[PDB]
């Protein structure tokens, strides 16, 4: 009662949308290193045997009926759900190709009582965009709630941007693919992503000929609203 | 290094 | 795949 | 290494601030229950060894004062910091006895560049709140590091909605915090206790109204987290 | 019961 089932026959789905290129009714920067992250992404899950779907530069209204559609399949046989957003954001939104839309919206398909194949297992959300436009300049050293069993792991705390490099991808995912790689089979995933926390404070800081945007920092922000406790193994 |  | 449905 | 060093001379304070009754002209209700809450608190951490100081009806104006001082003070020697909030709230707000006061200010005084004897501490703040007025219907069953980083915001209730308190036993959330802590500090790392409060607040607890739009309601907390390190309180 |  203390970790969640995860020997159903099926891990679970891992939906991965990768958004680079918008449309210029919104203009934003192509989002050069996504597709390492991508990758790395469906790699890491495919070991973890996730049965992962990559999508690629869809519109909000893509996002939404893909979102829709795949909370109407049957989960039974599957333990858990991932999806992982990478694109634009601002503070609870992400952005379709052509626009935002409402991280909410998106969540709330997967409501227990709007999935119902999914209700008591958990569902994971992994959220590589903006939540704002604020900097860290740091410092020197019978029934369960509709709302159970969602995490929101948010690349960054909110208001703050998030950051990517174009060659090794972002901070936040190429530390999560590292340190599930590293500790999927030894750490329950609250620790993990502790671990994943700490690398991304400690080991990355922004280089830019922009003095305004150099020497900045990112801690990421982990929302968890499961009941259990969560193994991979 | 680039903002998302 | 990149791209599955 | 993993884990926050917890050695220091001093496990740290715990500051409880402990709303109860409002000022007439805000129109808000009393919260029959929350003493309740904030006994349970207070000899919960008296029992982890935090300095516990209670404070009672705080005017907004009283409440970032006594922040602004905390986080002045020297925490050279204390290897955390707890803050609790008891009182109304909407989303980002927590009510003093006469109006507002933005969460993001009171965190704001503990940054790593601000507070610095609390710099790479883990700082919690617990708070027992509305976050809005939705209510759960449920379902059968050379180094820097960021000024952000090392917070713990452990909410009762998911954002948007309603937080339910007990006006006999107290909060269901504080209710089972400080039961699990009471349980489990000897045990567990801190985001594993607060998975099984999550656990008891949703399994264990639903409203009993004689208004139906408040009967047979649920809760969920929600735990936020940048911290860097597990939290052990042994 | 109560909401807060």
């Amino acid at each position: 009662d203390n970790s969640y089932k995860m020997d159903y026959p099926e891990m679970g789905l891992c939906i991965i949308i990768n958004n680079k290129n918008f449309h210029k009714s919104t203009g934003m920067t192509s989002r050069s290193g996504t597709d390492v992250d991508a990758a790395n992404l469906r790699e890491t899950f495919r070991n973890l045997k996730y049965e992962v779907r990559n999508k690629n530069d869809l519109t909000r209204e893509e996002i939404v009926e893909l979102m829709r559609d795949v909370s109407k399949e049957d989960h039974s046989k599957r333990s858990s759900f991932v999806c992982v957003l990478l694109s634009h954001g601002e503070e609870g939104i992400i952005f379709g190709t052509n626009g935002p839309v409402d991280l909410k919206k998106i969540g709330n398909f997967f409501r227990g009582d709007r999935c119902r194949s999914l209700t008591g297992k958990p569902k994971l959300f992994i959220i590589q965009a903006c939540r704002g436009t604020e900097l860290d300049c740091g410092i020197e050293t019978h029934k369960i709630p509709v709302e159970a069993d969602f995490l929101y792991a948010y690349s960054t705390a909110p208001g703050y941007y998030s950051w990517r490099n174009s060659k090794d991808g972002s901070w936040f995912i190429q530390s999560l693919c590292a340190m599930l790689k590293q500790y999927a089979d030894k750490l329950e995933f609250m620790h993990i992503l502790t671990r994943v926390n700490r690398k991304v404070a400690t080991e990355f800081e922004s280089f830019s000929f922009d003095a305004t945007f150099h020497a900045k920092k990112q801690i990421p922000c982990i929302v968890s609203m499961l009941t259990k406790e969560l193994y991979f193994y | 290094d680039e903002v998302d | 795949g990149v791209d599955d449905d």
